[PDB]
Order: structure tokens, then C-alpha cells, then sequence
RNA sequence: UCUGUCGUGAGUGGCACACGUAGGGCAAUUGCUCUGCGUGCGGAAUCGACAUCAAGAGAUUUCGGA
């Protein structure tokens, strides 16, 4: 249940955006493009690839789990530079599972990469990182969102 | 009441004409005839997973010239594939320089011939 | 003038709209024509294939399209004719 | 507190608008007029720009005008 409200806080107790980023968050209306395919279940989303990662690497490495229905790398509509960031669709929901558990921290050239559900079609009011807000972030970077697997809220 | 594509289609495959894609538009076909003169030259372009393609441009062409033509190149690629039309180009070009031979394009007004370019040449993409 | 001008305005501009369309196959036929002229001089050693089947074939298509196109723009201009009649008819009489 | 309108693969698109910027013509060292580009109020320092959602790096403080 995302709330660019308390996504600002690290224990769901703001009631004011500390961060122009935040307020971005709730004003701003996402939907999601015409690219995201599939059942949004079994997408497992990861991140903080390396960006020589290439699409065939990441399909040998999570074909472990079991069975790849389909696959994408996004890479940069125009420039081609890859965005560091991928989508893995399954079939069966035990292989998603698996890929969740085991596969954060798998260290794949050189990057420990991370591991999650796809938030779009299933965290009401989700907001990428983008359109302000989002998860994780750094707090080196002026900026910061609780509340996602990498940073649990302090409840 | 488009009975012009009916007849560009059958035309394009003039063997001495495959190179056009289909809808040829103005300055499609002008700049190829500035390329039998020599005054065009094409400065290939290659994405980050390879796919290259090939923009053209006039010799006087100047960077931001350049600019405009992958602009051009690209618009008219999207309308054909139907992928995404609406490009932010004020972003692309906000975060992204042109370099070539390890020089980074950056001055819009010099013209690419001082910058080292030639026909049938190489530039690549880099952040800012 | 301002509601007499927009009155041809709608009208007028919209003919043109369609025949700027009309004349835009003439220009891309003279454009494609002149590229088919240079790349013949640079048939001389690629004319070894056939060209004349090539140049009868491209030949007979624009003749053929352009008479369709100058019949499509002789119902364009009458109408443009006709406009233009009809519009400042009404702005003397008012 | 810092433009409008139409748009949803588009908080990021189109057009207009405002401001700034580069090139052209005209008049009396300056002024008037057209086309391209940058931002939607405009600067500075600092932290980032190698951040979690199918494409988008911003943010804290500060101070100038209306």
C-alpha cells in the first residue's frame, strides 16, 4: 500500500513532505506505458545491473529458477544505453518465489543485484522513482523513500 | 482518396530505388540527391545495443544540424514501427552528448568537418 | 473584415489544405524523378541489368498518377473557384 | 505565489504565451523587425548525477524581482 506520504519517513509518522521530490509524488498521476506486458504477478523486477549486463546473461542466470516465459532489458529509447534495470516474467509461481528469496545480493558482474516484485499493477498508488518517490534511493543523495524491502519502515 | 501510395509502393521497387523507405517524403529524397551530388554525407549512428542507424546530413552540416537529423531519423522511425512518437528530445539532449574519437561534441554551432567528421564516419552517445 | 476574412478563412484555407496535399504527390513524383536521374549516371557500369524494363516500367506509373493528380485538382480548383465566387458574393450585398 | 489550451506510451507530448540567448534587415554609439535554441520566475553554494517499476536526477540551504 504505497503512500508518497509516509514512503518520505522512516516510521510512517510525516505528515508533511520534507522533500519537493515528495510532493512531486502526490500531485503527479502514474499509469503504466504501453510496455508493460504480462501478468504483473509474476514479474520479477531487478535492479543495479551491471550496464554491460546483456538480456541473454540475465536469462541464463535466472533460468535456474525454472522456466523463463519472457524477458526484457530497458535500455534508453533513444541513446541505447542500458538503464540498469530488467524484467523478468515467470510461469509458475513457485520459480518467482524462489527467484525472490535467493537471488537478492547474487553478485552478477561484479554488482550485487537487487531483487523484487513488480509494484505497478499490484502497490496501490505506486510512483516510480522518476515522477519523485519511489523505493530504496540513497540517503548520501539529498534523498531518501522507506518502506521497501531494502528499507523496512522503523515500526 | 490516397491513391498516391499505390503508385509510390509499386515504384519504390525500382531496383535503383529500394533504398527509399516506402513513404518518401521531401527531404528524404533531397538529401539522398545532395549524396549523387557529394554535397551530403551520412554519419552513422549506432545505439548502445548496436542497432545502427544511418542519418544524413549536408557537408556544412553543423552539430545542432546533426542534432535535429537523428531527430528527424528517429521521429520518422517511430511513426513507421509505431513505438514511441512523443520523444522528450529536451531530455535526451539534456543528459546525453555526441562524441566522436573521443572528443565530445558539445559546441551546437561548429560545424562537424572542423570537429573532425567525415561521410560514412562514427559518433557514439555519453552522459553529460 | 475580421468575420469576413475567418468566413473565407474556413473555407479557403481548408481547399488549400487539400490541395497543398494535391500538389505534395506532384513534388515528391519531380523529386523522385530527379533522384532516378542521377543514380542513372551512376549506371553506367549498373546498367549492365536491365534498365529499360526499369525505365518503361517507373515511366508509365507517374503519367498515368500525374493525369489522375491534375484530374483530382481541376475538382479542387473549381470548388476553390466556386469558393472564392460565392464568398465575396455575399460580403458586397451585406 | 510565480502561463494558458488540447493531449496519456507524453509530472517529460503539440501549439500559443512570457523571458533569455544566437544569426538577418531598417532608423537615429543606440534603437525597431524576422528565424533557430534554453526555462517556465530567475541566480549562488553544497550533496548527488554508478538512485527500486518497461525511457527520463534530483535535492537542501541561500537571495533577487514581480
Amino acid at each position: 500500500e504505497y503512500d508518497p506520504l509516509k514512503a518520505g519517513s522512516i516510521d510512517g509518522t510525516d505528515e508533511d513532505p520534507h522533500d519537493r521530490a515528495v510532493w512531486r509524488a502526490m500531485l503527479a498521476r502514474y499509469v503504466p506505458n504501453k510496455g508493460v506486458i504480462g501478468d504483473p504477478l509474476l514479474t520479477l523486477f531487478v535492479a543495479r545491473l551491471n550496464l554491460q549486463t546483456k538480456e541473454d546473461k540475465l536469462k541464463e542466470v535466472f533460468s535456474r529458477y525454472g522456466d523463463i516465459r519472457r524477458l526484457r532489458l530497458v535500455r534508453d529509447l533513444v541513446t541505447g544505453f542500458s538503464k540498469g534495470y530488467a524484467f523478468i516474467e515467470y510461469k509458475e509461481e513457485r520459480a518467482v518465489i524462489k527467484a525472490y528469496r535467493d537471488a537478492d545480493g547474487l553478485v552478477i558482474d561484479q554488482h550485487e543485484i537487487f531483487v523484487d516484485y513488480e509494484l505497478e499493477r499490484t502497490l496501490k498508488g505506486w510512483i516510480p522513482r522518476r515522477l519523485g518517490g519511489g523505493l530504496g534511493g540513497k540517503k548520501e543523495s539529498g534523498q531518501l523513500r522507506f518502506g521497501g524491502r531494502d528499507r523496512p519502515f522503523r515500526k | 482518396m490516397d491513391v498516391f501510395q499505390e503508385g509510390l509502393a509499386m515504384v519504390v521497387q525500382d531496383p535503383l530505388l529500394c533504398d527509399l523507405p516506402i513513404q518518401v517524403t521531401l527531404e528524404e529524397v533531397n538529401s539522398q540527391i545532395a549524396l549523387e551530388y557529394g554535397q551530403a554525407m551520412t554519419v552513422r549512428v549506432c545505439k548502445m545495443d548496436g542497432e545502427v542507424m544511418p542519418v544524413v546530413v549536408v557537408q556544412s552540416a553543423t552539430v545542432l544540424d546533426l542534432k535535429k537529423a537523428i531527430q528527424r531519423y528517429v521521429q520518422l522511425k517511430q511513426e513507421r514501427e509505431g513505438g514511441i512518437q512523443h520523444i522528450s528530445w529536451s531530455y535526451v539532449w539534456r543528459t546525453y552528448h555526441l562524441t566522436s574519437a573521443g572528443e565530445k561534441l558539445t559546441e551546437d554551432r561548429k560545424k562537424l568537418r572542423d570537429y573532425g567528421i567525415r561521410n560514412r564516419d562514427e559518433v557514439s552517445f555519453i552522459k553529460k | 473584415e475580421q468575420e469576413l476574412k475567418a468566413a473565407a478563412d474556413g473555407v479557403l484555407s481548408e481547399v488549400r489544405k487539400k490541395q497543398a496535399d494535391t500538389k505534395r504527390m506532384v513534388d515528391i513524383l519531380r523529386a523522385l524523378e530527379k533522384l532516378r536521374k542521377l543514380r542513372k549516371e551512376a549506371a553506367a557500369r549498373k546498367g549492365v541489368c536491365p534498365p529499360a524494363s526499369a525505365d518503361e516500367t517507373f515511366t508509365h506509373h507517374l503519367q498515368r498518377l500525374r493525369k489522375l493528380i491534375k484530374k483530382r485538382s481541376e475538382l479542387y480548383e473549381a470548388e476553390e473557384r466556386a469558393l472564392r465566387v460565392m464568398l465575396e458574393g455575399e460580403q458586397e450585398e451585406e
